[PDB]
């Protein structure tokens, strides 16, 4: 086989064909990205000067089900908190923020949560796809241990209450909370903890991120049938802060 | 009477009844396909 | 009774090393021995923990479920 | 320790879902019976069945049934129908290409004539699964993103037993089929054209292929670690943005100074492992075609590293000492 | 510059070690004790080998190459010019891959996310110091770790191989080519079934997990959910770097002959006629 | 012998015609191959070889 | 009258008779064989 | 002897004749092939050999 | 008195009759598939 | 020796049935094939020897 | 030794049944093979040598 | 009276009994066995 | 001693029971096993030697 | 008292009253076994 100049043949050209599709491709790649967060803001508020290389994408749009409309991104930012208790430890850019009162119940740091939509999520049918247990047609334990009845212990050693129902996912066939009834001594009416924070055993339910003083101020459902997606956040959130939180060791330096 | 397909007895006998005149059919073709063979070729 | 499963298991672990260890001394090598031990394993601790783990606990109400299946049967 | 997720605590098990449907009535070909698994719940979903029947998917089970059958029934007879022998010896027969000698045409039956009439049984069986890909995404009204996928494998599938042959003139460039037998093509292959790891293209289905391999390392891992925010419910977290989708951004944003999106990241995973087979494909075609000596390529175009020490073991020690003699 | 939501999360606390002397941002990124550990330890390397790349007369960085030293050192150090400047460049990478790792950590704490991301990158940096410091320490020589070049480090892997005559049969080699092939496979499946998803035709409704789990039942009769696919690829790409670890360091101190010689036991088994 | 037509009320006659009707092709293109295998009763050598 | 099938006492005479007519012709033509197998080529 | 047919009553007639039928077919096939496997009872190469 | 199946003492007897009668037959057959090999070729 | 009877109060028969069935089948499979991997008693070689 | 009728009050019978009948088993066929890989007590092999 | 099983303890005395029965039959046919094998072949 | 009878007060009988004979059985094969590795305690040679 | 399990003061004394009668008799076959054995092999 021969060369059309020099040393190039067509081994040469097609990698040359490939590097300009993929420096295209990797253009592309990057732009499609940059739908949510943009442009960049300083630590005032204000825009930034920097906005980077890449300019924004274009807009798309999505057609939603069961008549919850359309939406169109990039956009304006929805999810954003209003009164955020923070305090700058700086006066430039790249320093942490302190907060101002309770971080726990202020939702801030590694409890914060974002302002999701005020409405269950649904499922094909268009029904809410988180049901307790006790409203689940057909539903039934077939393996593991089944924690309801047993006591619930906080990460510093205390019985606050007991498990009284699960709450399933039906369409998936997972369990996606527990829910709890506390004694009077801490606090009164029903929690619910996300599953993937507690650590069930043959006697005991163990949950290790808050304590149990902790217990009364978990955010609280409206219906005792249904959880809206902003509840759920809230509630994940204040549980995710107790792991750094609860105790003022679990915030200094462990060296 | 013991049916788990919900077909009577009559048109049980009107199916068999047909299904063994093409299995007749088949085995007889068969049989003269043989014969030719053994003639051609013995294998015995 | 997922803890009978796992015993179960381990029974069929532990007569796989005994299986290589004795074909070992009737003249096997150490490989072929324990090719040996691993059919043992898994044929035989699957086994275990099919038939042992099934019979369940139950006394009267084994009968009485068994004795109404047996009355499902009979219309179906 | 924190519940880390990747085993169930407990299960629970209801009705079982038989599907959703629309105007096309997916339910006419849909088996009915269903199962259970309580030892696969442990991972994910217990259910076993139901299974969609149409044309496509019979066509293709039925002719790959025949290719397997012909590939299974030539290696039995090849070891004098023996059946502990040709348990013996399994992962070492195999179903041979035509010889070199007969080119393009029709080889005898005994020396690539069956391999031929299987390779058309296989080819058919591979294209009808493909058509039912599309077709059950174009029922289930979602996109063609599965199928394109796939094509992209069957790509260089073809590559190596359709097209390079037919380019060289010769249906002896074909793979056996067999399990040792085809790991020795694959030597032979890389030997006869000099070195294969001097391709370009095949450094960059490696590159690819790394690269696929450390990012479902990296998002199998990330999202794992969001699941007590509600991070596996992907499509909600794409519709509307929650807290799951903020700390996993956050997180790679902190780390290697940029990030992704919950839907953008799969846009990277397709493309990755899409861009492996292409390339290969792509190297492979250029073969004995184009570039018959790889290495000496290499040394033409630059890239081939120089060495200044001697070869041999006289060189550096004695047969003597190497023995402690 | 900060995202539209990230000014919330920038809080002070969960280090290790350093407290808020290293507590800041430069740009996006976030330094801490592990972040100027990182940044000696990865400079540091970088210039020596350009260095090395200088004395060696050539800046091509295809031509590359820095190695280690001759069979005859031992386990001990080499003059910095015959292989020494390898073994300087070995600790540095070292440092700074455990740095890196340490650094992830206190990431996730701060975030208050699970620990796995670093847990997982521990697998690759097990995979790199068996092939740079456990194989080389068992067979007795530092000469026996691969060089840093570009092309250079693929003429060790084929001379590496083939000092075993057919490498394709070792045993728990099959075992993690297999884990690598299934990983991409269910990759492409993965991203192919999210996009399907989120992106339908031109003028219809998107669609959501029920319609996700059927199609796969439809098409090949079962669904491992949306929770399971994450465990199964985890699993997976940790299989392929634990077993790819394994193949090469029974390649040298366990195994000497040929690996098709080690399938004998099969071909000779008393079972046999 | 006489009361063999009650396989019907037994078993679905779709299912198994479907059934054999794979099972007797697959068995007759095996024969046709094993035949074809054997240097004796290849009717196709035996064209060339006796002319 | 125990069953765990669902079938009765005299629903299972029957269906046993047709059965063992089956097998009873079955035998008899795999005896035919063996005999026929054991005049071509002896074993014992 | 004469109670024989009360297995009907532990066992479904629809499951049994199909596991019947497979284990037929494959032990038939087994025995043929293991026949072709010899030397002496090799059919074909017998017709072969006497002509 | 003590039943996990279901069964009764009366059922049990009559399951075990048929058991043990059908158990007899194929031990008859076994041993005289035994005496015809041990003529045949001895292993004692 | 007379109450043996009541094992099937404790035993469900249909279980034991089956694995009675696959058991018999696989130990008789087995002695036969372990007759034939010996020089006595192989009745396939023992027939070509006394041809 | 009037007393051990009481080890029924803590196993379950069926489950020390299968397991019983499964230990019993396995054993005899081990002791079997264990005769059968020597020299002096193989009875295949005596048969061979003593006609 | 302690059980974990569920039974009582008449039912116990009754399974036990009968137990027993067992063990003594295979018993005695092994030793019968062995004792045959000894004069056979001793290995003592 | 006489209070050794407290330790069932502790430990499970059943838990107990069932890991003493796993124990016993694996320690038995283990020791005769061992004896037969050797060359002057193992009786299948020293019968065939005797003889 | 200490109960750890679900037993008493009195059903223990019974369980192991008995256990210790079985523990005796192994260890009765097992010298007997091991006397015949060094009789005809010593070790010491
Ligand atoms: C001596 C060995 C040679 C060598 C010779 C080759 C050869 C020859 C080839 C590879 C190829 C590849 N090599 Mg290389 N390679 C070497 C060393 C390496 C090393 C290393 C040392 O670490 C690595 C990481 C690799 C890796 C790779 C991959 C990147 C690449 C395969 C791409 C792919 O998509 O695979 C995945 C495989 C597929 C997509 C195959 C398609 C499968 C089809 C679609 C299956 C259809 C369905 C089926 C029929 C049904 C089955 C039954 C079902 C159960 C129903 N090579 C050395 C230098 N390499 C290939 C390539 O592309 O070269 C550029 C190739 O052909
Ligand atoms: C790369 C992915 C591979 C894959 C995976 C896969 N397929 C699967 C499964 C899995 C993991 C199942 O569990 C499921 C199954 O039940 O298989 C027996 C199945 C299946 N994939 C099938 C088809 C299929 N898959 C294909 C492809 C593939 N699927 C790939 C090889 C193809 C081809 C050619 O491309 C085909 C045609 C069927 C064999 C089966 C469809 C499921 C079905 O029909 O279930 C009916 C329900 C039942 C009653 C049967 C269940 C068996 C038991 C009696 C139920 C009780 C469960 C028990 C406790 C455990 C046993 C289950 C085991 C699978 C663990
Ligand atoms: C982007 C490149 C990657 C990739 C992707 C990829 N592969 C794919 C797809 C995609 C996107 C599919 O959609 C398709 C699929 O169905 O996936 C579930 C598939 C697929 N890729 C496959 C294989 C495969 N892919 C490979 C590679 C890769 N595929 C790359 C890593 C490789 C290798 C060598 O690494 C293999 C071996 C199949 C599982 C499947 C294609 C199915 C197909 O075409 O099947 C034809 C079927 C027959 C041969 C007929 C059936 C006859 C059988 C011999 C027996 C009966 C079937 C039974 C279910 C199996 C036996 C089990 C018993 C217990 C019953
Ligand atoms: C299951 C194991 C898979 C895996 C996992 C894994 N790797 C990871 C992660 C995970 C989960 C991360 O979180 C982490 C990350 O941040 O990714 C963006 C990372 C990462 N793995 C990377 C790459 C990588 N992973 C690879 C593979 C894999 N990693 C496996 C497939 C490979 C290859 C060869 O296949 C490479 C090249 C990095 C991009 C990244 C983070 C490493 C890092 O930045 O470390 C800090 C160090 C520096 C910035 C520079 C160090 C400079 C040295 C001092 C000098 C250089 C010397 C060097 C030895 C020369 C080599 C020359 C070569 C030509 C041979
Ligand atoms: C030659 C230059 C590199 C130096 C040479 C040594 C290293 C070589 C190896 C890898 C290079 C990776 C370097 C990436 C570092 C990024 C640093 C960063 O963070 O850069 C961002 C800008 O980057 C990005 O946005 C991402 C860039 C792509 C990431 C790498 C892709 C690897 C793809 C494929 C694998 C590559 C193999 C080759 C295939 C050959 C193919 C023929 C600033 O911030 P930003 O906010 O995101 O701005 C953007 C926007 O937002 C505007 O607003
Ligand atoms: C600490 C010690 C370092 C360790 C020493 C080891 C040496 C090697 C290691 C790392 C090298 C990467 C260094 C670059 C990182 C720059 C830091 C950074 O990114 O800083 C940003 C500032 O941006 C930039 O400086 C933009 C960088 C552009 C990237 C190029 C894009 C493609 C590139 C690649 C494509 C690859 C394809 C194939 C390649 C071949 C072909 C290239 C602050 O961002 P910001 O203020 O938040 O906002 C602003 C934001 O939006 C964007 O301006
Ligand atoms: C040569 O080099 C090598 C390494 C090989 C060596 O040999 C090194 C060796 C050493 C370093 C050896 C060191 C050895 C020791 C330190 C040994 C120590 C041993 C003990 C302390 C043993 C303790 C054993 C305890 C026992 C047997 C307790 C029995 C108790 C009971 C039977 C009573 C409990 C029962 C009841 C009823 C409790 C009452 C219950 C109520 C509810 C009241
Ligand atoms: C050498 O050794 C090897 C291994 C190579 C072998 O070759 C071994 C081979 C074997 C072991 C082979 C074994 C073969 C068999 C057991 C074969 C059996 C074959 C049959 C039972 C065939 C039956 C065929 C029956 C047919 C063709 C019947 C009917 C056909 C019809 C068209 C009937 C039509 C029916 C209608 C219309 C129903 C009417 C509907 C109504 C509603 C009334
Ligand atoms: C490995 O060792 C070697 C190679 C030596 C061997 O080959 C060893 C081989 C063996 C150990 C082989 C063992 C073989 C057997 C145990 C074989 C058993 C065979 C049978 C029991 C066959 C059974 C049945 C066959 C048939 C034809 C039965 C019935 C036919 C019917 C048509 C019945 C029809 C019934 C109806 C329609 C009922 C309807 C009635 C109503 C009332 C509705
Ligand atoms: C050389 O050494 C080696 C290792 C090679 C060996 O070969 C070692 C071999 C052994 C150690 C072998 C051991 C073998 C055994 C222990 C064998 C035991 C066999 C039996 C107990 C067989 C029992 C068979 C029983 C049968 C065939 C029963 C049949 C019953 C029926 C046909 C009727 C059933 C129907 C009923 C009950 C319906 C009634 C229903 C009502 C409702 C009344
Ligand atoms: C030489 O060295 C090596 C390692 C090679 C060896 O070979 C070592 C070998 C050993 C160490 C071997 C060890 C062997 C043993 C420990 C053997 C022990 C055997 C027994 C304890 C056997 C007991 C058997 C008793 C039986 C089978 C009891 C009962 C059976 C039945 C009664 C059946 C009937 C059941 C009914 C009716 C249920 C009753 C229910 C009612 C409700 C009444
Ligand atoms: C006998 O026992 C039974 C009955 C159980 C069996 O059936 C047993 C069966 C087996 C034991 C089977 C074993 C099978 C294997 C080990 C198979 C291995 C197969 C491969 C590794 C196959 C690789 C195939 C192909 C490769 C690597 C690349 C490309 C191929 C193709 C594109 C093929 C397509 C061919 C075409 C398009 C040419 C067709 C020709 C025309 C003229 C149109
Ligand atoms: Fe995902």
């Amino acid at each position: 086989e021969e060369t059309f100049f020099g040393n190039f043949d067509l081994a040469s050209l097609s990698l040359w064909l490939f590097y300009g599709f993929f420096a295209l491709l990797i253009y592309y790649l990057q732009t499609e990205n940059m739908r949510e967060g943009y442009p960049l803001e300083d630590e005032d508020g204000n825009t930034a000067a920097n906005q980077g290389p890449f300019p924004l994408p274009k807009e798309k749009t999505f057609k939603l089900q069961h008549g919850r409309g359309e939406l169109t991104l990039p956009g304006e930012d929805v999810q954003r908190r209003d009164n955020l208790a923070l305090r700058k430890t700086a006066h430039g850019n790249g320093f942490p923020m302190e907060p101002t009162g309770d971080p726990m119940l202020d939702g801030v740091g590694p409890a914060s949560w974002s302002k999701r939509r005020d409405v269950p999520e649904l499922d094909a049918h268009g029904h809410p796809k988180i049901v307790p247990m006790s409203a689940a047609e057909g539903f039934g334990v077939s393996a593991g241990t089944d924690p309801r009845g047993l006591p619930v212990m906080a990460g510093d050693g205390e019985i606050v209450g007991l498990v009284s129902d699960m709450w399933i996912d039906e369409a998936e066939q997972l369990v996606r909370y527990l829910e709890l009834e506390l004694d009077p001594e801490w606090g009164d009416g029903k929690r619910l903890v996300q599953r993937q924070m507690v650590r069930i055993k043959s006697d005991r339910v163990k949950v290790r991120s808050i304590y149990g003083k902790h217990f009364k101020n978990v955010p609280k459902t409206k219906s005792p049938n249904q959880v809206t997606l902003l509840e759920e956040d809230k509630i994940m959130a204040y549980y995710a802060g107790g792991t750094l939180y609860a105790d003022e060791s679990r915030l200094e330096p462990q060296l | 009477d013991l049916s788990f397909t919900g077909l009577t007895d009559e048109q049980a006998q009107e199916l068999h009844s047909v299904y063994m005149s093409g299995l007749w059919l088949f085995s007889a073709v068969a049989v003269v396909a043989h014969l030719a063979t053994f003639i051609w070729r013995p294998w015995f | 009774d997922m803890t009978c499963t796992i015993t179960c298991w381990g029974i069929g672990v532990l007569l796989g090393i005994m299986t290589t260890v004795g074909l070992m001394v009737v003249g096997w090598s150490f490989l072929q021995g324990a090719f040996m031990g691993v059919l043992a394993w898994l044929i035989v601790g699957g086994v275990l923990a099919v038939a042992v783990c099934g019979k369940d606990n139950a006394e009267q109400i084994r009968a009485e479920m068994a004795a109404a299946r047996e009355r499902v049967r009979g219309a179906t | 320790p924190e519940y880390q997720n990747i085993f169930t605590q407990v299960q629970v098990q209801g009705p079982a879902e038989l599907g959703v449907d629309n105007e096309n009535n997916l339910t006419e070909e849909r088996t009915t019976g269903t199962g259970f698994s309580q030892l696969i719940g442990w991972i994910g979903n217990a259910q076993l069945g139901p299974i969609y029947l149409g044309w496509f998917g019979i066509i293709s089970l039925v002719t790959g049934t025949l290719w397997f059958n012909i590939v299974g029934f030539n290696m039995l007879s090849q070891v004098g129908y023996s059946i502990p022998e040709f348990i013996r010896q399994l992962f070492w027969l195999a179903l041979e290409p035509p010889s070199p000698e007969y080119g393009l045409r029709m080889p005898p039956l005994d020396d690539g004539g069956w391999f031929i009439i299987a390779s058309f049984f296989l080819l058919v069986s591979v294209i009808s699964w493909w058509l039912r890909t599309y077709q059950l995404a174009e029922m289930h009204k979602m996109g063609k993103h599965v199928a394109w996928a796939f094509a992209a494998a069957i790509w260089l599938f073809l590559v190596l037993g359709l097209f390079r042959p037919i380019l060289m003139g010769s249906w002896s460039e074909a793979v056996p089929y067999g399990i040792f037998p085809h790991l020795d093509w694959t030597t032979a292959f890389s030997i006869r054209y000099g070195n294969l790891y001097y391709n370009p293209f095949h450094a960059l289905s490696i590159v690819f292929l790394y690269g696929s391999v450390l990012l479902f390392a990296m998002h199998g891992a990330t999202i794992l670690a969001v699941t007590r925010f509600g991070g596996d419910r992907e499509l909600e977290q794409i519709y509307d943005r929650g807290t799951a989708s903020e700390r996993a951004g956050l997180f790679w944003r902190w780390t290697m100074g940029f990030n992704a999106t919950m839907e953008g990241i799969h846009r990277w995973a397709w493309w990755f492992a899409v861009l492996t087979p292409i390339t290969g494909g792509i190297g492979i075609l250029l073969t004995g075609t184009v570039v018959d000596n790889w290495f000496l390529w290499a040394v033409e175009h630059n890239f081939a590293p120089d060495y200044t020490q001697d070869y041999g073991y006289e060189a550096y020690t004695t047969y003597d000492g190497f023995l402690g003699r | 510059a900060l995202l539209s939501f990230e000014r919330k999360y920038r809080v002070r606390g969960g280090t290790l070690i350093g407290g808020d002397l290293f507590d800041f941002w430069v740009g996006p990124f976030y330094v801490g004790f592990f972040g100027v550990t990182t940044a000696f330890f990865a400079l540091l390397g970088t210039i020596l080998i350009f260095w090395g790349a200088s004395q060696q007369g050539t800046f091509n960085p295809w031509l590359i190459n820095i190695a280690p030293p001759d069979l005859s050192y031992g386990l001990g150090m080499a003059p910095l010019m015959e292989g020494g400047l390898w073994q300087i460049i070995t600790i540095c990478a070292i440092g700074a891959f455990v740095s890196w790792a340490l650094r992830e950590v206190e990431i996730c704490r701060k975030l208050g996310m699970g620990y796995h991301v670093p847990f997982a990158f521990s697998v690759a940096i097990f995979a790199y110091v068996t092939l740079v410091v456990f194989r080389p320490l068992l067979m007795g020589a530092w000469g026996h770790g691969f060089p840093y070049g570009i092309w250079s480090h693929l003429d060790w892997v084929s001379n590496t191989g083939y000092a075993y005559l057919h490498f394709h049969y070792n045993p728990a080699h099959m075992l993690a080519v297999t884990f690598f092939f299934t990983t991409t496979l269910a990759l492409a499946l993965h991203g192919a079934l999210v996009l399907s998803a989120a992106n339908p035709p031109k003028g219809e409704e998107v669609k959501g997990p029920d319609n996700e789990d059927t199609f796969f039942r439809d098409f090949i009769g079962y669904s491992i959910g949306t929770l399971g696919i994450h465990r199964v690829g985890l699993l997976l790409a940790l299989n392929a770097g634990f077993w790819s670890a394994v193949c090469i360091i029974i390649s040298g101190p366990v195994w000497t002959k040929g690996w098709p010689e080690w399938w004998n036991w099969w071909l000779e088994m008393p079972i046999w006629p | 012998m006489s009361k063999f037509y009650k396989i019907w009320l037994i078993f679905d006659p779709r299912r198994v015609f479907v059934a054999q009707g794979v099972f007797l092709f697959l068995l007759a293109a095996m024969i046709h191959l094993v035949l074809l295998s054997t240097e004796h009763f290849n009717w196709f050598e035996l064209a060339a070889a006796n002319a």
